[PDB]
RNA sequence: GGAUAGUGGCCUACCAUGGUUUCAACGGGUAACGGGGAAUAAGGGUUCGAUUCCGGAGAGGGAGCCUGAGAAACGGCUACCA
RNA sequence: CCAACGGGGCCUUUUUUACUUUGAAAAAAUUAGAGUGUUCAAAGCAGGCGUGCUCGAAUAUAUUAGCAUGGAAUAAUAGAAUAGGACGU
């Protein structure tokens, strides 16, 4: 896709490119790795999107719940609805019922996220009205 | 069998059936309501306080023959008017219009006790003093 | 609450101080300190219901005006200075000095020291870093900032501190086979060995504990002191020395050998 | 619409007990039918009993020695914690010192005393006394 | 981008068309402050909790603000309504 | 010695959930409960012993959700068929 799409200029902060010394490589790109064992994907470190929400190129961290859920919209630009699955106890009458939850998340142009996916979501610090979660592995049901 | 289900995970119709149901039980209605706020003249307390209209008697339902003693009372926290009966025989001479007199229920729940009908209430006290004192002849009553 | 409260209820307060239900309606709050308050000695407690030397908070008040009374070798005069675990308090007429240090029940206790041990505390390390100009220095457990550590110390090692110009003398490493202490949960006031430590990232490490009967326990690592060597503590221990027992066996000591 | 294979079971072996009759055939069998059988075997309720191989979930005949009262089964399979057995037992068995509540555990399929002796739990089936 | 102690449609400009629901959304009622708890119990339950401890809100009704580490304070101030 | 009941090791071709055990957690007062002749009791947390010495202020319970751990019956879910599969040394 078009990188430059908006009106203002993206780039990573703070991460200079020195024209007096053009040497014939990549441009420089910053990237780390999440911990908790979440392997950081290739097209992260050899991609081109430019995303400060991105868990492995931008500025949120990762920590507290981690949670799962299946992928039930893919509407909106870069967020997804999972949903969440669970039985509730009612002690008078000894037996369960179903109930469930519906969770957005934001997710990174690294994942290719797809209706029906099993997703696993870390935890972050709010960064919507609503979401409050970051897509963190892919497992292609 | 026996009409219901009885799977591990049917809770949620089970529940919601028994609420549907409850509402055929006479007492659990009425409290879910609020019928005793919205009408009934005591509006849910146990007794209540008002002022003597006129003085009436009222024949006993057949096969009973009696004239029993009753008066009208309007209610001072709401004004409705109430018929209430006054126990123990000449204690109608004590007393007279414009009097102020404490009421009780029938100790029916709001039904009509024995012979008389259509009075749910009774005299307690009246003018600040207690009927059965009074009959008993252990207190005097100020006239006004 | 439109700010910092000033006042503790009774029944709020914390119930190892053992105060009595009925005697009034406030319990004495401690004042900012060195410690937590969920897990601090005020003086008035320590002079007044323990030792029983004061009647009132009024003759608690009267002591230490007069500056009888230091806690790690320093005059105090607050009626709710928080004392807590490890420190040395000094009566100098009586020619008295206590650690305080807890009961297997987990409560402070009554420990008398020789005029010796007096000289130095424990502290858990708390974190190492580098402050300014890039001079590291450690954070202990009663909030000490001390320069210039060892470069070998770490984070839950232990360090000896003389009370005398505050510097460092002594570390003990975290690792098996240590004595422990343990101060908070359950099972507060225990003595035993480490066994081994679970590692669980983003979460909390879990430490196996042996004591000398060999009974087994579990404790978060955030409890955990370490005072010594296998059998060579580093300071008094306390009477009983931290063994757990049974209330059948409790039971049984006190009415056949003292009830006699 | 064979809901349950274990109900229509026991519901056989009793229907044959209270007429007076020495065996009884059931149809079809299961991993947990003989599971059940063997553990009334054991305490002595049932003779011995034979399997038919026909390629097609197979048959079983059974003696019958007169000395079940009844047998049964609980459904649906309540999830029973160690704290709750003790609960179960008043309801069902007509006496604190006979008769046995049968559960299947991760240790596998046995009586409530037994259960207590290895101190484990799971899920009720069903009694027998 | 602005503002804030600081995150965030918290607010502004431009852009996209999304979000919740028969597993009960949305609307209506409560003589509804929540909890630790209380009464009556073979077991399973039913009814109550303004009130000695913990948390929240208010100072006739609404709005605004000064001082200060901390207040949208009422035994502080300013205006309107009664 | 011997009998029963529990448990470990070895030989014999040798993906994702529910559920259950154990542990840490769940303020004090209240509740159940141990000690102690408030003159008895409701209470309280005290009090004994010579006439300075000394024992105490236990213990249990606390659904569901979250955390750590042992089990693998029961009930679900996944895998090699236009092989595009495994080992490939």
């Amino acid at each position: 896709l078009t990188v430059q799409s908006e009106r203002a200029f993206q780039k990573q902060p703070h991460i200079f490119n020195n024209p007096k010394v053009k040497t014939s490589k990549r441009t420089k790109r910053w990237y780390k790795n999440a911990g908790l064992g979440f392997k950081t994907p290739k097209t992260a470190i050899e991609g081109s999107y430019i995303d400060k929400k991105c868990p492995f190129t931008g500025l949120v961290s990762i920590r507290g719940k981690i949670l799962t859920g299946t992928v039930v919209s893919t509407k909106m630009h870069r967020t997804i609805v999972i949903r969440r699955a669970y039985l509730h106890y009612i002690p008078k009458y000894n037996r369960y019922e179903k109930r469930h939850k519906n969770v957005p998340v934001h997710v990174s142009p690294a994942f290719r996220v797809q209706v029906g996916d099993i997703v696993t979501v870390g935890q972050c610090r709010p960064i919507s009205k609503t979401v409050r979660f970051n897509v963190v592995k892919v497992s292609a049901a | 069998g026996k009409g219901k289900p009885r799977g591990l995970n049917s809770a949620r119709k089970l529940r919601v059936h028994r609420r549907n149901n409850r509402w055929a039980e006479n007492n659990y209605k009425k409290r879910l309501l609020g019928t005793a706020f919205k009408s009934s003249p005591f509006g849910g307390s146990s007794h209540a306080k008002g002022i003597v209209l006129e003085k009436l008697g009222i024949e006993s339902k057949q096969p009973n023959s009696a004239i029993r003693k009753c008066v009208r009372v309007q209610l001072i926290k709401n004004g409705k008017k109430v018929t209430a009966f006054v126990p123990n025989d000449g204690c109608l001479n004590f007393v007279d219009e414009n009097d102020e007199v404490l009421l009780a229920g029938f100790g029916r729940k709001g039904k009509a006790k024995g012979d008389i009908p259509g009075v749910r209430f009774k005299v307690v006290k009246v003018s600040g003093v207690s009927l059965l004192a009074l009959w008993k002849e252990k207190k005097e009553k100020p006239r006004s | 609450a439109r700010g910092p409260k000033k006042h503790l209820k009774r029944l709020a307060a914390p119930h190892h101080w053992l105060l009595d239900k009925l005697s009034g309606c406030y319990a004495p709050r401690p004042s900012a300190g060195p410690h937590k308050l969920r897990e601090s000695l005020p003086l008035i407690v320590f002079l007044r219901n323990r030792l029983k030397y004061a009647l009132n908070g009024r003759e608690v008040k009267a002591i230490l005006m007069q500056r009888h009374v230091k806690v790690d070798g320093k005059v105090r005069t607050d009626t709710t200075y928080p004392a807590g675990f490890m420190d040395v308090i000094t009566l100098d007429a009586t020619n008295e000095n206590f650690r305080l240090v807890y009961d297997v029940k987990g409560r402070f206790a009554v420990h008398r020291i020789t005029d010796e041990e007096a000289s130095y505390k424990l502290g858990k390390v708390k974190k190492v870093q580098l402050g300014k100009k890039g001079v590291p220095y450690v954070v202990t457990h009663d909030g000490r900032t001390i320069r210039y550590p060892d470069p070998n110390i770490k984070v839950n090692d232990t360090v000896k501190i003389d009370l005398a110009s505050g510097k460092i003398t002594d570390f003990i490493k975290f690792d098996a086979g240590k004595l422990v202490y343990v101060t908070g949960g359950r099972n507060l006031g225990r003595i035993g060995t480490i066994v081994h430590k679970e590692r669980h990232d983003g979460g909390f490490d879990l430490v196996h504990i042996k004591d000398s009967l060999d009974n087994t326990f579990v404790t978060r690592l955030n409890n955990v002191f370490v005072i010594g060597e296998q059998g060579k503590p580093y300071i008094s221990l306390p009477k009983g020395k931290g063994i757990k027992l049974s209330i059948a066996e409790e039971r049984d000591r006190r009415r056949a050998q003292q009830g006699l | 619409t064979r809901s349950s294979v274990l109900a229509d079971a026991l519901n056989a072996i009793n229907n044959a007990e209270k007429t007076g009759k020495r065996q009884v055939l059931i149809r079809p069998s299961s991993k947990v039918i003989i599971k059940f059988l063997q553990v009334m075997q054991k305490h002595g309720y049932i003779g011995e009993f034979e399997y038919i191989d026909d390629h097609r979930s197979g048959k079983i005949v059974v003696q019958l020695n007169g000395r079940l009262n009844k047998c049964g089964v609980i459904s649906p399979r309540f999830n029973v914690k160690i704290g709750d057995i003790e609960k179960w037992t008043a309801n069902l068995l007509p006496a604190r010192q006979f008769g046995y509540v049968i559960l299947t555990t991760s240790a596998g399929i046995m009586d409530h005393e037994e259960a207590r002796r290895k101190h484990v739990s799971g899920k009720i089936l069903g009694f027998v006394y």
